[PDB]
RNA sequence: GGAUCUCUACUUUGAAAAAAUUAGAGUGUUCAAGGCAGGGCCCCCCAUUGAAUACCCCAGCUAGGAAUAAUGGAAUAGGACCCC
């Protein structure tokens, strides 16, 4: 949100769920922001780069948290098809 | 015969040249008795993707089904006279404008569904791929208003039209102004 | 792991067949139907070992992403995975709850046994439902060795395997411990790991003395 | 029986959206639905959709972007003039900053903002925000 | 569901997408019309004619080999019956129920069905009068209906 | 099943589901060339014959009407066409 | 009250309409409720001194639009155009 003059008036921009584009509320304790490390092409060791994914509590409680991360890993070329 | 136009107009060099190839073919082939009773209305050559061109031989609607029985023979024989030119046979259907409340008329005859733009454009799409057959039809409405039609042809007869899918798109875009991509599902 | 060096070799698939990691019981969860290959004639569901390897490395990537290894919690309530998670915690450097998970360990701050990890790893989602449900009140992710008849109520990385069975569960904890160490600067990935998969196998008290 | 097929289309979208789905299949296809889904797509609420064309009413499969809160219809389909349009905006739209009321005017099926610029009224199909 | 009974069963035909005759069907439009005329003369309703052509002659759809439906083929030649087939079978059933109802007097189930059938007869005949298929003076009489079947 | 591809389903699901609930409805029936063991003429017979089909100008019976598909007589070989 | 064809209800404009009232423009009755008057210069003149404008359901009238919803057109054809 802006103030029609370039002034961002939102005190904090919440994280949207990487699986359902849902706003992760400040009191959504079941929410998860899991990091998935990236490996090297030639040796496959941890270099320091990782990928961030946020899944809200509703998707996680429903049981579609592992399928969402699986599809998100295939999109970022983490796990094989 | 060779060509019988509805009005008093006369064909040009190219339409007469195609008509000459039809009467010459019937004289020295087994298509003598079949090409004497049939004729064409027009024949327009258009360009396609790249440095290639194709022709569109128009046939009257009552003579369409009789033209399909010998199209598999006419296509192979006519493509020998024009090597790098594909041939198609699409009927000449008339599209009547829908009755509005401004065009002054007296006794318009209900404008049958066969003359609608939707029925004509779908009929043209069927005659354009006559060796194959439309098994399915999708409409990929993209993010903007521009859509894309996805025609699903038969798995059989694929080795005959696998190279004409580029010409079918150019012909259908020239006559109707629509984007069509052809697929062969199983 | 989609590269060429992150593909399982012949010696890895032989251990899965010897332990029984592909056998997945008679029941099937609708959330695990993508990890099962085909049901047998005796009702047993065969778990795809290739998809297990992909979820294993995906699980190992999240573990290495945790800077402090102590922030990883490895909970196993059943006796079949008690000594397996203890050797896993020592091989990596993570915490563990090998006994009975006291309710309120993650929520009751004034409690003596209070531990707030960054990544929870349970053996059986059904048998360890209390640590999973309690970890939902906090922002603690979950990596679970999920069988076919295992609910994914609070599972974030479901590892399809035969969680029940001494040789099966002990191998999975040994496989994950090796991949986590291989992704670090500890194992060369060319020489086989010195630790044998029999160190993670739970032994009944009747067979220990012999 | 199946009356007001536009209601069954937007109800299917609104439900599938809250379930977290990515694609929703609409059983009956209609030009009123396509004109409604195009306005929702031009403002960035739904993605692309393939009009599956069988030799019947036809089906549609719409992609969902997770940006839609609720899409519904106005069942009686009242006649909205250019003066009474402001009253419908306050009741249906959740805010004066977003949300649209899809109308049916002589210039075509469009939202309420475009009806103000073209200076024309008509009937009300529904809303989305 | 049904009109006069509960039940949401969907047991109907599923016509294919391809509106074309198969290549193995060599019967032309004239051959199919000759088969219909022979079958329509011997007292076969348009429903029964299409069944024989489908199961013995391979004619999957008479509408595809020809340009008209089975009833329009008979209506053009003049072999269509006076009253439609569906309305004829509803009256045929009502006479059979009423004949059973006058012998068995205390079968309240049959008396209940007679109201259901006669309700379908009046609404089906009402549709035919709007389409000018039946004369405006047409009326189903429970006494004189037995001579029409 | 949160993100399921509804446009390109596997042929195992389209073949399994009901003929009316498919993406594009298609009949589960077909036509066959029933060959009588005695004679040699080929007769196209619908799968669910629904009628007692016999050879034209003969005596042998080809099919029997049942609840679903027709029960062909013994020895009457057939082949489906497309 | 299903889908489907170029992709008289509805809608917009105009005409017409008692004022008062309501909304509202101008204006220091000492302010205000109100009024429709009154302001400026040394026998007048300037501010064409002002005394606006909006609203007036529905129905009727008029001119555009043609989406949406009804409705009609050729089937026992001499149906539409010609021929003449």
């Amino acid at each position: 949100m802006q103030n029609d003059a370039g002034e961002f008036v939102d005190l904090y921009v919440p994280r949207k769920c990487s699986a359902s584009n849902r706003i992760i509320g400040a009191k959504d304790h079941a929410s998860i922001q899991i990091n998935i490390a990236e490996v090297d092409r030639v040796t496959g060791r941890f270099n320091g780069q990782f990928k961030t994914y946020a899944i809200c509590g509703a998707i996680r409680r429903m049981g579609e948290a592992d399928d969402s991360l699986l599809r998100l890993a295939k999109t970022d070329s983490i796990v094989a098809k | 015969a060779k060509i019988v136009k509805p009005n008093g107009e006369k064909p040009d060099e190219f339409e007469s040249g195609i008509s000459q190839a039809l009467l010459e073919l019937e004289m020295n082939s087994d298509l003598k008795a079949q090409l004497r009773e049939l004729h064409i209305t027009a024949a327009k050559e258009i360009e396609v993707g790249g440095s290639r061109k194709a022709i569109i031989i128009f046939v009257p609607v009552p003579q369409l089904k009789s033209f399909q029985k010998i199209q598999v023979r006419l296509v192979r024989e006519l493509e020998k006279k024009f090597s790098g030119k594909h041939v198609v046979f699409i009927a000449q259907r008339r599209i009547l404008p829908k009755p509005t409340r401004k065009s002054r008329t007296k006794n318009k005859q209900k404008r049958p569904r066969s003359r609608t733009l939707t029925n004509v454009h779908d009929a043209i799409l069927e005659d354009l791929v006559f060796p194959s057959e439309i098994v399915g039809k999708r409409i990929r409405v993209k993010l903007d208003s521009s859509r894309l039609i996805k025609v699903h042809l038969d798995k059989a007869q694929q080795n005959n039209v696998e190279h004409k899918v580029e010409t079918f798109a150019g012909v259908y875009k020239k006559l109707t102004g629509k984007d069509v991509i052809f697929e062969f599902p199983e | 792991g989609g590269l060429d060096v992150l593909q399982m070799k012949e010696e890895d698939v032989l251990k899965f067949l010897a332990a029984g990691t592909h056998l997945g019981g008679t029941n099937l969860d609708f959330q695990m139907e993508q990890y099962v290959y085909k049901r047998k004639s005796d009702g047993v569901y065969i778990i795809n070992l290739k998809k297990t390897w992909e979820k294993l490395l995906l699980a190992a990537r999240a573990i290495v992403a945790i800077e402090n290894p102590a922030d990883v919690c490895v909970i196993s309530s059943r006796n079949t995975g008690q000594r397996a998670v203890l050797k896993f915690a020592s091989a990596t450097g993570s915490t563990t709850f090998a006994g009975r998970f006291t309710p309120g360990t993650f929520t009751n701050q004034i409690q003596a046994a209070f531990r707030e990890p960054r990544l929870l790893i349970v053996t059986d989602p059904r048998a360890d439902h209390q640590p999973l449900t309690e970890a939902s009140y906090v922002n603690i992710p979950t990596i679970a060795l999920c069988n076919t008849d295992s609910p994914l109520r609070y599972v974030d990385i479901a590892i399809p395997c035969n969680n029940k069975g001494p040789h099966s569960v002990g191998l999975m904890w040994w496989m994950l411990a090796r991949e986590v160490l291989r992704m670090r600067g500890t194992i060369s990935r060319e020489h086989p790991w010195e630790v044998m998969p029999d160190l993670y196998f739970y032994r009944d008290p009747e067979e220990i003395e012999k | 029986v199946r009356m007001n097929v536009l209601a069954d289309a937007l109800k299917s979208i609104n439900n599938a959206e809250k379930r977290g789905k990515r694609q929703v299949l609409l059983r009956p296809c209609s030009k009123v639905i396509v004109r409604f889904l195009t306005v929702m797509m031009k403002h960035g609420y739904i993605g692309e959709f393939e009009i599956i064309d069988d030799h019947r009413a036809g089906k549609i499969v719409v992609n969902l972007t997770g940006r839609l809160n609720k899409c519904g219809v106005i069942s009686p389909r009242f006649d909205v003039q250019l003066k009474d349009l402001e009253k419908w905006q306050n009741n249906l739209l959740p805010s004066r900053q977003f949300g649209f009321i899809v109308l049916t005017t002589s210039a075509g099926i469009m939202d309420h903002e475009e009806a103000r610029r073209k200076h024309t009224g008509g009937k009300i199909l529904g809303f989305f925000f | 569901g049904r009109m006069h009974a509960p039940g949401k069963g969907l047991s109907q035909s599923a016509l294919p997408y391809r509106r074309s005759v198969p290549t193995w069907l060599k019967l032309t439009s004239d051959d199919v019309k000759e088969q219909i005329f022979k079958l329509a003369k011997k007292g076969l309703t348009p429903s029964q004619i299409g069944v024989i052509l489908r199961d013995s002659h391979g004619v999957a759809q008479v509408r595809f080999v020809t340009g008209n439906k089975i009833l329009r083929i008979l209506k053009s030649k003049g072999l269509a019956p006076d009253l439609p087939e569906d309305l004829y079978h509803l009256i045929k059933k009502a006479v059979a129920v009423r004949k059973h109802l006058e012998r068995n007097r205390k079968d309240k189930d049959a008396k209940f069905r007679l109201i259901l059938v006669e309700s379908r007869i009046h609404r089906l005949a009402r549709y035919y009068k709007t389409r000018r298929v039946l004369a405006p003076n047409w009326k189903y009489e429970s006494s004189t209906a037995s001579a029409l079947v | 099943p949160l993100a399921k591809d509804l446009l390109h389903p596997t042929p195992e699901e389209e073949r399994r589901r009901h003929k009316k609930k498919r993406l594009v409805q298609s009949p589960n029936s077909y036509f066959m060339d029933v060959k009588c063991p005695g004679c040699y003429k080929i007769t196209t017979v619908f799968s669910h014959a629904q009628t007692v089909v016999l050879c034209v100008g003969c005596s042998t019976v080809l099919c029997q009407p049942t609840g679903g598909k027709a029960r062909l007589t013994e020895g009457c070989s057939f082949r489906r066409k497309q």
